[PDB]
C-alpha cells in the first residue's frame, strides 16, 4: 500500500505530540539534555 | 421479621453457610457418591 | 509463608513486627490501630502486614520427614 | 529471582513482560520515600478498558492506609469512585490517586501528576 | 542464567580505563567523556556543576544503554579555555562544596545533639 | 593439543557471534514480508 | 502408509521438503528496549 | 486519542458515559428463555434495558443483568479472533 | 558402604544394601528418605 | 564559575530518622546525596551462609535469603573493615568480615522461633539490631534443628538491596511549586505538603521565572544498620572518594594525552 | 531516543482522574438516558 | 444431570428468608444449623434451568419488593447475590464489572497460570513441575467470594506498588519496569 510500515509507536507519538505543542519551552540544561541524544546533531545549539 | 437494609451482610452469611455446608465439589463426590453406592448395584441387578 | 524481613519498596524491618501485630489484633484493636501502634506510617509497610497470610504455620503441622 | 521476560499480570487481563529492572535510587519516588515496585504503561490502559485496574488500585490506596482489606464485589453500590475519593481525601491524598512522583535520574519533579498505588499482581 | 553479576555496575577489569578523553572534531574545544563503570549519580553533578561555568557553551551527559555501564560527558568551552580545565574544575568545585557541605553538617549534629 | 591450533590461510573458524553480525527475525505467523527482517546484532546481559 | 507418510501437512512435501526444521536458530521471549537503533537486535550471550 | 497513539473516541464514551447496545449477530440481545432475556425480566419485554442496552459506563460499573449481556457481546468478539484465524491462513497459502 | 535412609512414617533411620528390597525394620514401610548430603553447600544470601 | 556554599539546618534527630533542609545547592548536587544515601553507603551485611544441617520446612535457599536482609550494627566497623574483594587475606578474614554461628534445634513440644537473637557474632560491636522485638528468621516444629555459619561482609547499595542503610529518603523541593515544574490541572484538590506555608485559601504559590530549586528538605529513615546521621556522614565522603577517584584518573589521563 | 529523553522531564500517566466528568457532564449524561429511554417506551406503546 | 441454583423463594412480596434464620445462621457450630436446614425450612430451593423459564426471578430484594410505578410486582424466587454467578477463577477479579469482558476472559485464562503455593503439602508431593513462592500475599483489594474458595489461605500473587506512568520505554508495549531492589528484597 505504497506507505511506511514502521511508524511511531504509541508512548513516544502521545511524548512528540506533547512535545512539538506551541506551549512547550524548554530550559538551557534540559536542552543541552536532549541534544546529547540526536546522533546527527553537527554540534551547534540553536538560536532559541 | 424482615431484613430492610442489613441484607447486605445477611446474604453472604447465607453464601457462607452454603458453602461451608456443601462446599466446591459436591458434583464430583456426591455424583461418585451415588454411582458406587447405587448404579453398580443396579448394573449388577439389571444384568 | 513467614513475614519478610524487609518491606519490598522501603526496606523498613517489617520482619520483627508480625507477632506483636498478632498481640494487638488479640488484644481488640482494629487493624489500622495496630499497624500505626507499631509505627508503620507508608501504606507500603502497612500492605507488609496488612495483607499477609501467615501460613508456615499451616506447613509446621505436618511430621518432619527427617529425623 | 524475577528477571526481564518473566511474564507478570494483574488480575484485569493486564499481563506483560518485565522490561527492566532499576534500582530503587533510579526508580522515582514520591514526595515521602515511597517507589514503586511495577511501573506499568498508561497505553495499556484506554483501548482494554480495564478501569477496574484503577479502581483496585485507588482502593487499595484507601486500603492500606485505612488498615483493613477493602472490598470489590462486583455489583455493590455502596462502593462507588466517589465515595473511594472521599475516603481516599481523608488520608491527606490527592483525590483520585495521583500523586506527584520525582525523577529518579535528575530529581527534577515530574510535570505531570503519576496514577500511583497497590494493586495485586500476579507472577505467571 | 544470563544474570550479569552484581559487581558489574562499578567494578572495572583490566583493561577497562575509568576515564577516557575522546577529542570531537565536529565543533572546536570540545571533548567527549567516556566514563566507565558509572551512572547518572555522577554524570548529572558533573553536568550541572559544568553548567556553572561561563566558559562553558555546551555541557551534556548521556548513558548508551542502563545495561551496559557507562556514561559520556559532552563539554564544548569557549576557545582559549579547554574542556579538560573546565571538567578537572568542576570536580574540584563539587569536593570544595561537599567537603565543606559535610563540615556543616557535623556542626548541626553537634548543635542539635548538645541542645 | 596446542600444536594443531595454528592458523594459516584458508582455514575456517566457526566463532561465537559478536555485535555487528547480521540475523533474520521473524514471528510466526510471517504474514507479509516485513515480518522477517534482518537486524544487526548487540550483545547485552539478560536473556532475552 | 507410503502416501499417509506423504499426503499430510505433516508428511514429506509438506512437512520436510517445503518447511523443514533447521539448525542455527533461536527462540526467546521479546522485550522492548528504546536505546538501540531499529536494525539492532539484542541478542543475548548465551544465545550468542 | 488526539496522538491517535491508543485508543479513539468511542472508548472515552463508553469509560465516562456509556457502553451502549449490546449486539450478539448484528442484532439485539436474543430470547433465549421463552420470550424473555433473562429470568428477572417479565415477557415480552423489548424495551432498552431487557434487550441488552447498557447504560451505565465502565466507571461507574454494570448492573448484573448487564454485565452478563456485556459478557454476550465479548463472547461474540472472541469467537471471530478465534474463528477467523485459520480460513485467513488457508486463504493466504491458496494465494502463494 | 551402607546408605542410612529415612524411613518415611517412621521419621527413623536404617542401613540399606544393593540389590536389597526397600523395607523398614519398625513397620515395613516402603517409601524411603535418603538423608541430605555431607558435603559441604555456601549459599550467596542474595 | 565556581560552587555555590550550600547549608544545613536539621529540624529534628531520632533515633529512626534525620530531617533537615539543604539550602543554596543546585538540584543534582542534591538528587546524588539522595541516591548516595540509598545506594553508595557501605554496610555489614550477611553474604555468605554455610549451612551445616538444615531439617526445617523453609528450604535452604529462603534462609540464606532471610538472613542476608537482617541489618546488622555496621555504625563504626564498617569504616574499618575492607572490601571482601580487596583483601589480602586467605579468603575471608576478621579484617573484612564477621563470623555469625546459629545453632539451634527445637526439642520440645512448643513452636519455637529462631529470632535474630540466635546470630551470635564473634565480634561484639557487630550484632543485629534487634523495646522492639527480635526478627524472625525461621519457625520450627519438634524434631527439626539448622545449624549455620554466617560470614558478613562490607557492601553497598548498588551490589545488593541488602547493603541498603534507609528505610525511607524522603526528598522534595519546592513544596508550593513557585517553580511549577509539576502543573497540577486543578490545583484545589491538591493537599499541601508538609513544608508549606501558603494560607488555606491559596492552592499553590505564585510564579517566578527567575528562581531555581534551592532549599530541599529531606527526610531520611534509617533502618536501623546506621545512625540516621551517620548515614549522611558516610554519604558525603562516599561522593567525595568517588570524585576524588574519578580525579585522580582524569589527571592520569589528561598526562597520559600530554 | 530524544523524545523518551524529555518524557523524563514530562512525565506522562493515565488515572482515575482521567476517567471522571464534573457533575453538569452527567446530569447531561442521565437527562439524555431517560430521555432516549421515554422515547423507546413510547415507541413500544406506540407499537402495542 | 441437570444443574440447578439455590434461589431464595418470595411469598406475596415478601421474602421468606426472615431475621430468624440469619439470627439461627450466625451461631453455626452451636445450634447446628446448616444451609439443608434453610432448604427444610421451605426458603431457599434449587431452580435448574427448564424451570427458569417459568418463573419471575427478583434481582436484589432492596430494589424489588418496594413499591414504585411496578413493574411486575408478581416475582416468585429472588437471587441470592449476582456475584455468584460467577465462576471461581472470575471470583477472584476485583471490581470485574468495571472492566471490558475479553480482559475478563484473559483474566479467567491467567489466573489458572499464576504461580503461588498451591497446596498446603507441597513438601510431600513429588509433582512434575511445582511453582511456589516465597511471600504471597493476600489481596488489599478482595472479594466477599475469595473467602469461600480459600483464596486468603493459599493465595497467588503479591500486592505491589504499581505506579502507571510512562517513562524510559521499557514499559513500551505491555511490558512492566520492575524494581530491582525490591526483587533483591524476596
Ligand atoms: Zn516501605
Ligand atoms: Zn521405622
Ligand atoms: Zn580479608
Amino acid at each position: 500500500s505504497n506507505r511506511p510500515v514502521m511508524g511511531i509507536v504509541q508512548d513516544t507519538l502521545t511524548a512528540v505530540r506533547k512535545f512539538t505543542k506551541r506551549d512547550v519551552f524548554l530550559e538551557r540544561g534540559e536542552v543541552m539534555n536532549l541534544l546529547m541524544f540526536l546522533s546527527t546533531w553537527d554540534g551547534k545549539v540553536p538560536q532559541p | 421479621e424482615i431484613t430492610p437494609d442489613l441484607w447486605q451482610e445477611a446474604c453472604w452469611i447465607v453464601i457462607s453457610s452454603y458453602f461451608d455446608e456443601k462446599g466446591l465439589v459436591r458434583q464430583q463426590l456426591d455424583s461418585f457418591d451415588e454411582f458406587i453406592q447405587m448404579s453398580v448395584q443396579r448394573i449388577v441387578e439389571d444384568a | 509463608m513467614i513475614i519478610p524481613v524487609r518491606c519490598f519498596t522501603c526496606g523498613k524491618i517489617v520482619g520483627n513486627k508480625w507477632e506483636a501485630y498478632l498481640g494487638l489484633l488479640q488484644a481488640e484493636y482494629t487493624e489500622g490501630d495496630a499497624l500505626d501502634a507499631l509505627g508503620l506510617k507508608r501504606y507500603c509497610c502497612r500492605r507488609m502486614l496488612l495483607a499477609h497470610v501467615d501460613l508456615i504455620e499451616k506447613l509446621l503441622n505436618y511430621a518432619p520427614l527427617e529425623k | 529471582i524475577p528477571q526481564i521476560g518473566d511474564k507478570f499480570a494483574s488480575r484485569h487481563g493486564q499481563k506483560g513482560t518485565c522490561g527492566i529492572q532499576y534500582r530503587q535510587e533510579d526508580m522515582p519516588f514520591t514526595c515521602e520515600g515511597i517507589t514503586p515496585d511495577i511501573i506499568i504503561n498508561p497505553h495499556a490502559i484506554p483501548s482494554r478498558m480495564t478501569i477496574g485496574h484503577l479502581i483496585e488500585c485507588l482502593q487499595g490506596k484507601v486500603s492500606a492506609n485505612k488498615g483493613e482489606i477493602g472490598d470489590a464485589t462486583p455489583f455493590n453500590d455502596a462502593v462507588n469512585v466517589q465515595k473511594i475519593s472521599n475516603l481516599l481525601s481523608d488520608y491527606g491524598y490527592h483525590l483520585r490517586g495521583n500523586e506527584v512522583l520525582y525523577n529518579g535520574f535528575t530529581g527534577r519533579k515530574i510535570t505531570s501528576q503519576i496514577f500511583i498505588g497497590p494493586t495485586y499482581y500476579q507472577r505467571l | 542464567m544470563n544474570a550479569p553479576p552484581a559487581f558489574e555496575s562499578f567494578l572495572l577489569f583490566e583493561g577497562e580505563k575509568k576515564i577516557t578523553i575522546n577529542k570531537d572534531t565536529k565543533v572546536p574545544n570540545a571533548c567527549l567523556f567516556t566514563i566507565n563503570k558509572e551512572d547518572h549519580t555522577l554524570g548529572n553533578i558533573i553536568k550541572s556543576q559544568l553548567l556553572k561555568d561561563p566558559q562553558v557553551l555546551f555541557a551534556g551527559y548521556k548513558v548508551p544503554h542502563p545495561l551496559e555501564h557507562k556514561i559520556i560527558i559532552r563539554v564544548q568551552t569557549t576557545p582559549d579555555y579547554s574542556p579538560q580545565e573546565a571538567f578537572t574544575n568542576a570536580i574540584t568545585d563539587l569536593i570544595s562544596e561537599l567537603s565543606l557541605l559535610e563540615e556543616r553538617f557535623r556542626v548541626a549534629i553537634k548543635d542539635k545533639q548538645e541542645g | 593439543k596446542p600444536s594443531d591450533l595454528h592458523l594459516q590461510t584458508g582455514y575456517k573458524v566457526e566463532r561465537h557471534m559478536c555485535d555487528g553480525d547480521i540475523v533474520i527475525f521473524n514471528r510466526q505467523p510471517t504474514l507479509h514480508k516485513m515480518s522477517m527482517m534482518g537486524h544487526r546484532v548487540r550483545i547485552l546481559p539478560w536473556s532475552t | 502408509s507410503l502416501k499417509q507418510r506423504l499426503k499430510g501437512k505433516e508428511g514429506r512435501v509438506r512437512g520436510n521438503l517445503m518447511g523443514k526444521r533447521v539448525d542455527f536458530s533461536a527462540r526467546t521471549v521479546i522485550t522492548p528496549d528504546p536505546n538501540l537503533s531499529i536494525d539492532q537486535v539484542g541478542v543475548p550471550r548465551s544465545i550468542a | 486519542v488526539v496522538s491517535g497513539a491508543k485508543g479513539s473516541k468511542i472508548n472515552i464514551s463508553q469509560v465516562i458515559a456509556v457502553v451502549g447496545q449490546q449486539n450478539v449477530e448484528g442484532k439485539r440481545i436474543p430470547f433465549g428463555f421463552k420470550h424473555r432475556t433473562l429470568p428477572h425480566f417479565i415477557k415480552d419485554d423489548y424495551g432498552p434495558e431487557s434487550r441488552g442496552f447498557v447504560e451505565n459506563s465502565y466507571l461507574a460499573g454494570l448492573t448484573p443483568t448487564e454485565f452478563f449481556f456485556h459478557a454476550m457481546g465479548g463472547r461474540e468478539g472472541l469467537i471471530d479472533t478465534a474463528v477467523k484465524t485459520a480460513e485467513t491462513g488457508y486463504i493466504q497459502r491458496r494465494l502463494i | 558402604q551402607p546408605m542410612i535412609y529415612i524411613c518415611g512414617e517412621c521419621h527413623t533411620e536404617n542401613e540399606i544394601k544393593s540389590r536389597d528390597p526397600i523395607r523398614c525394620r519398625e513397620c515395613g514401610y516402603r517409601i524411603m528418605y535418603k538423608k541430605r548430603t555431607k558435603r559441604l553447600v555456601v549459599f550467596d544470601a542474595r | 564559575p565556581y560552587a555555590n556554599q550550600p547549608t544545613v539546618r536539621i529540624t529534628e534527630l531520632t533515633d529512626e530518622n534525620v530531617k533537615f533542609i539543604i539550602e543554596n545547592t543546585d538540584l543534582a548536587v542534591a538528587n546524588s546525596i539522595r541516591r548516595v544515601f540509598i545506594a553508595e553507603v557501605p554496610i555489614i551485611a550477611i553474604d555468605w551462609v554455610q549451612i551445616d544441617a538444615n531439617s526445617s520446612v523453609l528450604h535452604d535457599e529462603f534462609i540464606a535469603h532471610r538472613l542476608g536482609l537482617i541489618p546488622l550494627t555496621s555504625d563504626d566497623i564498617v569504616d574499618k573493615l575492607q572490601y571482601s574483594r580487596d583483601c589480602t587475606c586467605e579468603e575471608f578474614c576478621p579484617e573484612c568480615s564477621v563470623e555469625f554461628t546459629l545453632d539451634v534445634r527445637c526439642n520440645e513440644d512448643q513452636t519455637r522461633h529462631v529470632t535474630s537473637r540466635d546470630l551470635i557474632s564473634n565480634s561484639p560491636r557487630v550484632i543485629p539490631v534487634t523495646e522492639q522485638d527480635d526478627i524472625l528468621i525461621v519457625k520450627l516444629r519438634k524434631g527439626q534443628e539448622l545449624r549455620l555459619r554466617a560470614y558478613a561482609k562490607k557492601g553497598f547499595g548498588k551490589e545488593h538491596a541488602k547493603w541498603n542503610p534507609t528505610a525511607g529518603v524522603a526528598f522534595e523541593y519546592d513544596p508550593d511549586n513557585a517553580l511549577r515544574h509539576t502543573v497540577y490541572p486543578k490545583p484545589e484538590e491538591w493537599p499541601k505538603s508538609e513544608y508549606s506555608e501558603l494560607d488555606e485559601d491559596e492552592s499553590q504559590a505564585p510564579y517566578d521565572p527567575n528562581g531555581k530549586p534551592e532549599r530541599f528538605y529531606y527526610n531520611v529513615e534509617s533502618c536501623g544498620s546506621l545512625r540516621p546521621e551517620t548515614i549522611v556522614l558516610s554519604a558525603l565522603s562516599g561522593l567525595k572518594k568517588k570524585l576524588s577517584d574519578l580525579q585522580t584518573q582524569l589527571s592520569h589521563e589528561i598526562q597520559s594525552d600530554v | 531516543t530524544v523524545i523518551n529523553n524529555w518524557l523524563l522531564i514530562e512525565g506522562h500517566t493515565i488515572g482515575i482522574g482521567d476517567s471522571i466528568a464534573d457533575s453538569k457532564t452527567y446530569q447531561d449524561i442521565q437527562n439524555t438516558i431517560k430521555k432516549a429511554k421515554q422515547d423507546v417506551i413510547e415507541v413500544i406503546e406506540k407499537a402495542h | 444431570g441437570r444443574i440447578c441454583r439455590p434461589l431464595l423463594i418470595v411469598e406475596k412480596q415478601k421474602l421468606l428468608l426472615k431475621k430468624r434464620h440469619i439470627d439461627q445462621l450466625k451461631e453455626r457450630e452451636y445450634n447446628n444449623y446448616s444451609w439443608q436446614d434453610l432448604v427444610a425450612s421451605g426458603v431457599v430451593e434449587y431452580i435448574d434451568t427448564l424451570e427458569e423459564e417459568t418463573v419471575m426471578l427478583a434481582m436484589t430484594p432492596d430494589d424489588l419488593q418496594e413499591k414504585e410505578v411496578a413493574y411486575c410486582s408478581t416475582y416468585t424466587h429472588c437471587e441470592i447475590h449476582p456475584s455468584m454467578i460467577l465462576g471461581v477463577c472470575a471470583s477472584i477479579i476485583p471490581f470485574p464489572d468495571h472492566n471490558q469482558s475479553p480482559r475478563n476472559t484473559y483474566q479467567s485464562a491467567m489466573g489458572k497460570q499464576a504461580m503461588g503455593v498451591y497446596i498446603t503439602n507441597f513438601h510431600v508431593r513429588m509433582d512434575t513441575l511445582a511453582h511456589v513462592l516465597y511471600y504471597p500475599q493476600k489481596p488489599l483489594v478482595t472479594t466477599r467470594s475469595m473467602e469461600y474458595l480459600r483464596f486468603r489461605e493459599l493465595p497467588a500473587g503479591i500486592n505491589s506498588i504499581v505506579a502507571i506512568a510512562s517513562y524510559t520505554g521499557y514499559n513500551q508495549e505491555d511490558s512492566v519496569i520492575m524494581n530491582r531492589s525490591a526483587v533483591d528484597r524476596g
